[PDB]
């Protein structure tokens, strides 16, 4: 389905690439920027990689600060933020800011479904907790029911977003 | 804390920005007068007469407070004017950037109720009103 709407992306499906030359493991290679943000590929092996990804050592010794980074290339230092408060509005120009982006950064969004029991609870527990809303100049009152009409009809369906840099 | 004492959270109005303690904040862009070429009486009478204003201030616990801020203004463009000529005459003035005071003063005052449910909103709407006809 998703090769079906990426057609015009340019998109590609990862880990077809596996099993060249010595049985290499190609998404793996991506989780290793995730690791530590070296290029380095990890073939198959008889273990689990979780006990052998983290090559390159990252540390956690600043509580809260700025951590650090153990590679064979070098030390590194790295920071993170979360994000929250999220102004419901989308604009169209969102987070294309990062086109010179000084930062090495990476940028995890992340989203669970929502049962729609689970989601019937959470909307309604956003009606109860948030249109309570004392005299806002915004018209936040007129979302929170429209996205229940919206879940209904399956448009705006929801899900556990959240995000780090 | 210096921090954390958490004197900014907005729950009154546009103008007004509240406290904890229902401590309501509003504030004032000043531009002001040319004193540097005005008369020194006629500046002395307008500090009267804006006197004479302040005596129209209760003192039912409101204060005022004044921030002058000296800053570089740096963020003008100093741009290409996307011709010849003009932009040549733009170098030959932008020679003449070397220094010389880029740096501009501004004049703030913030309004602050202090009040010693329904007797903050009561009270929120007695510092609207007031503070309506303070900033007519």
């Amino acid at each position: 389905t998703l090769g079906q709407s990426f057609k015009r992306y340019g998109a590609e499906l990862l880990s077809v690439y596996e099993k060249g030359g010595h049985a290499f493991s190609a998404p793996l290679e991506f989780l290793a920027r995730l690791v530590n943000g070296e290029h380095i590929p990890m073939p198959i092996c008889r273990d689990r990689f979780s006990d052998y990804m983290a090559v390159n050592r990252p540390m956690f010794s600043k509580w809260g600060e700025v951590g650090e980074l153990r590679s064979l290339t070098g030390l590194r230092r790295f920071g993170m933020l979360e994000i929250r408060e999220y102004d419901d509005a989308t604009e169209p120009g969102q987070l294309n800011v990062l086109l010179e982006s000084d930062y090495e950064f990476v940028l995890t969004h992340s989203f669970s479904v929502l049962s729609r029991p689970a989601a019937k609870e959470y909307l309604q527990r956003h009606q109860k907790n948030l249109i309570d809303a004392r005299d806002v100049a915004t018209d936040q009152i007129e979302e929170i029911d429209e996205a229940l009409n919206q879940l209904i009809s399956g448009h705006f369906v929801m899900g556990e977003h959240h995000c780090t840099l | 804390p210096v921090g954390q004492f958490i004197p900014y959270s907005h729950h009154v109005t546009d103008t007004i920005i509240s406290t904890k303690n229902a401590e309501y904040l509003s504030v004032w862009k000043i531009d002001g007068r040319s004193h540097q070429s005005a008369s020194e009486a006629d500046v002395f009478q307008w500090i009267r007469e804006l006197n004479n204003t302040l005596r129209g201030i209760s003192s039912a616990n409101l204060s005022l407070w004044t921030h002058i801020v000296r800053r570089r203004v740096y963020e003008y463009p100093d741009a290409e004017f996307d011709n010849v000529f003009c932009r040549q005459l733009d170098e030959k003035y932008r020679e003449s950037f070397t220094g010389y005071n880029l740096m501009v003063n501004d004049l703030y005052l913030t309004v602050v109720y202090r009040p010693v449910p329904d007797q903050k909103k009561h009270r929120q709407e007695s510092c609207i009103k007031a503070l309506e006809d303070i900033n007519r």
